[PDB]
């Protein structure tokens, strides 16, 4: 088993970066959650948030946000 | 009489100069040339570094006064 945990972290630029990726995924969650408790925390911050947030994003994301 | 009127034209220049993110550029230049000296340059590098760039950073989207940074300055050399 030690084997096998050292190639996922030490095999770079593999098909064994699934637990990189996974973990990606995993802070991404985290991350969403802690902007959730944030905000409802600081209701007031949503707004602002935002602009921040949007200075750069797709075009494509542009037209998703307007029409939902 | 014109009271009434003189008040409304001077309302809006206040409250519209005062929505203009350059107000805070223009009274920290101004106030920060004319108290230029007596002055440490750590914390004159830093005004004026910061000064400026709100100067660049003004504009933005995301442009807030960096209160806190000059504060903690002012505050570890203190």
């Amino acid at each position: 088993l030690a084997e096998w945990l050292e190639k996922q972290l030490t095999e770079e630029d593999g098909v064994h970066s699934v637990i990189e990726e996974n973990i990606k995924c995993i802070s991404r969650d985290y991350v969403l959650k802690q902007i959730r408790s944030l905000v409802q925390a600081n209701p007031e911050v949503a707004m602002d948030s935002i602009i921040h947030m949007t200075q750069h994003i797709s075009p494509t994301q542009r037209a998703e946000v307007i029409r939902i | 009489p014109f009271f009434s009127s003189k008040v409304k034209d001077w309302v809006e220049r206040l409250m519209k100069t005062l929505r203009d993110p350059s107000l805070p550029l223009l009274e920290l230049q101004d106030i920060m040339t004319s108290v230029s000296g007596r002055i440490p340059p750590n914390v004159e590098k830093s005004i004026k570094k910061e000064m400026a760039q709100y100067a660049s950073n003004i504009t933005s989207v995301l442009c807030q006064f960096p209160s806190q940074q000059i504060a903690n300055i002012l505050d570890s050399h203190a």
